[PDB]
């Protein structure tokens, strides 16, 4: 599931096109996964070990990131393709 | 008599239905969407075999001689080629009440002779 | 008997004593060109597009690749030096020593398969030998798309 | 570690230095001594010849020739492309006749490559449909075979072409007369020899 | 990979054949899709 | 017997269950395929009788 199905689900999703004229694409490209991590208020990273998750009643989970490319077309088929990485 | 198949129009390839020649008293198979017609030869437009005396040997296929889960015997050599080994089995088909009868198939490749005893 | 007369060149081979079929595992690679530090072209795959999975694959490819180089001995003679050595042990087992990494070599009979060695000559293939045994390599011991910890929460 | 070009070269050079360390004791079993330590080199001699892996669906050995002779017969078999009367291309599998095997043994014992005036007769054994996969075909897994030459080393060679034969009355005698290599074939051998040389 | 091998082998696609050939041939299903027919099922099973 | 010999030393030689599957000596059979299998309970069933 982690290694194949998440990427398949993301890629199979139809890109979203919006009309207010200007139009947008917003295609999701590739997924990244970090290791299970906890941040306190300080925000300093630390690996969340399962025993700490049991003791502090945390969820043992990993953050999921995706590459998103946004393109805008208004006139003259001018492409404003911009890419947001690790969203 | 046996079952009477169906005929297809030579033009539209649709099913031909039976009609009679009122003036000539002859049986015709006549299309119903086009205007094709034909002269029948069987004269039997319908059959219904209640007793269902159907031959199970016709349905057996010789490939079952390759099934490793079938029992094999060396006491019923096949007439067609005299090979000594055969597989045997029952009919296992609905419309078979006294279905404990055995059927035999020769295991020699390229013979595939089916029979009963 | 339709006699088809074909003029084909005689291929003189030397297949030594033992011929083994080898399916290289994904972690072992062969570089056929000789290693010359001056002429050694590196992969240098685009840093950018690699993922942690690719990097572990690249690292494993650098250390576990069979290479050979030409070194000049003191007397100027070109001696071919290999980076891999196969040791025949007294018990009959073979281990592949690649640098410091040891891979166990298993001799398995290619039962059931009919792998033959042929040589392509012109428009035909000339048979040379039949593959009887397959070698499989395994690291001798267990002791032989991810991302790094995000610096800030999200 | 191996982020920089220079760091990769040093690590490879370190592997060559480590391979030069004499191997005296088994890495795990103290009572097991190395009988023979052989370096692994590419096959500098046989690389000139394009080797193919042929996978037969069924055993190609002639039914009647069991044992040691079938392996020798199969090791000298010839496959040639044949066009049926209908233009369909099939591969005929030819096995050497007993007379050819004796003539061939004479050549091997007399260290003569081929007797120029000797006709080596091959008899067609079976006709196959051929699937050929070359290095350029998408998905070709590069397979190697290792040759153990006692006292010299272990030599690896690539299987550039994979031919899978699937089973499809032509008493065809393939009459082979050996000739010397033409210039074009020799040039092809040099091009293959150059793959083992560091392309300046 | 299995579909590639089957096409590569002697299997006939379903659009290529004529319906007359189905009667005596072996239908081939992959993950429930009827993908073709074969004339020599036994040796195909041996190969697979 | 040679497979058993190699497995007895799996600690050292690293010969594992995966090598049995690779050498085509063991197979995974699901229920549908089991419908077509002729299965011996023990090797004593293969002895001639
Ligand atoms: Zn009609
Ligand atoms: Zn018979």
């Amino acid at each position: 599931f982690i290694q194949m199905s998440v990427q398949r689900i993301v890629e199979d999703a139809p890109p979203i096109d919006l009309q207010a004229p200007p139009r947008y694409l917003l295609k999701f490209e590739q997924i990244y996964l970090s290791k299970p991590t906890h941040w306190e208020r300080d925000g300093a990273p630390s690996p969340m070990m399962p025993n700490e998750a049991r003791l502090r009643n945390l969820t043992y989970s990993a953050p999921l990131y995706v590459d998103i490319t946004k393109t805008v077309i208004k006139e003259g088929e001018e492409q404003l393709q911009t890419q947001h990485q690790k969203t | 008599p046996g079952f009477v198949g169906i005929r297809f129009c030579q033009e539209c390839n649709n099913m031909l239905y039976p009609k009679e020649d009122k003036e000539n008293r002859i049986l015709l198979y006549a299309c119903r969407n086009c205007d094709y017609q034909q002269e029948a030869d069987n004269s039997c437009i319908y059959v219904n075999k209640i007793t269902h005396e159907v031959d199970e040997l016709t349905q057996i296929i010789a490939d079952v001689s390759q099934d490793p889960t079938l029992p094999r015997t060396e006491d019923h050599p096949c007439q067609k080629c005299g090979h000594k080994e055969a597989v045997f089995f029952q009919s296992h088909s609905a419309r078979a009440e006294d279905a404990m009868r055995l059927y035999y198939v020769c295991t020699a490749p390229h013979c595939g002779h089916r029979w009963t005893e | 008997e339709t006699r088809i007369e074909v003029e084909i060149p005689k291929v003189n081979t030397d297949l030594g004593n033992d011929l083994y079929f080898v399916k290289l595992p994904n972690f072992l690679s062969v570089e056929p060109r000789p290693f010359d530090p001056q002429y050694y072209e590196d992969e240098f795959e685009d840093e950018e597009m690699l993922d942690e999975e690719g990097r572990t694959r690249l690292k494993l490819k650098v250390e576990n690749t069979i290479r050979w180089r030409i070194r000049r001995d003191e007397e100027g003679n070109e001696i071919k030096e290999s980076n891999a050595r196969i040791v025949k042990w007294s018990d009959g087992s073979m281990s592949l020593h690649l640098g410091n990494e040891v891979f166990d070599v298993y001799k398995a009979p290619l039962q059931g398969d009919h792998n033959h060695l042929f040589i392509r000559q012109g428009t035909g293939l000339q048979g040379q030998a039949v593959f009887k045994t397959k070698l499989t390599f395994r690291p001798h011991s267990t002791d032989s798309l991810s991302l790094a910890d995000r610096c800030s929460k999200t | 570690i191996y982020k920089d070009r220079d760091s990769q070269i040093t690590a490879i050079e370190k592997t060559f230095e480590d391979a030069q360390k004499s191997i005296s004791q088994h890495y795990s079993k103290p009572r097991v001594t190395p009988v023979e330590v052989m370096p692994v080199f590419p096959d500098f001699k046989m690389w000139i010849n394009p080797c193919a892996q042929v996978i037969f669906d069924s055993d190609p050995a002639p039914k009647d020739t069991s044992g040691a002779a079938a392996l020798e017969m199969m090791s000298q078999a010839m496959i040639r492309g044949m066009m049926d009367e209908e233009g369909n291309q099939f591969v005929a599998y030819f096995l050497p006749v007993e007379e050819t095997l004796k003539k061939r043994k004479r050549d091997q014992e007399e260290e003569m490559d081929y007797a120029p005036d000797d006709v080596y007769d091959y008899k067609i054994a079976r006709e196959y449909n051929w699937n050929v996969k070359n290095k350029a075909s998408k998905g070709y897994e590069e397979n190697y075979f290792f040759i153990f030459r006692e006292g010299d080393g272990v030599y690896y060679n690539e299987l550039e072409t994979r031919v899978r034969l699937s089973k499809r009355g032509t008493n065809a005698l393939l009459v082979v007369k050996h000739r010397d290599m033409n210039e074009k074939e020799l040039e092809a051998q040099e091009a293959r020899k150059a793959q083992l040389e560091n392309h300046e | 990979p299995i579909l590639e091998f089957l096409e590569e082998w002697s299997m006939e696609n379903l659009e290529e054949i004529s319906p007359a050939a189905i009667a005596d041939a072996t239908k081939i299903f992959v993950n429930g899709c009827w993908v073709g027919i074969h004339k020599d099922p036994e040796q195909l099973m041996n190969t697979l | 017997k040679r497979h058993i010999d190699q497995l007895k030393e799996r600690e050292y030689n690293n010969y594992s269950w995966q090598d049995l599957v690779a050498s085509g000596v063991v197979e995974y059979i699901d229920t549908l395929e089991e419908e077509t299998v002729m299965l011996a309970m023990t090797p004593d069933d293969l002895q001639e009788k």
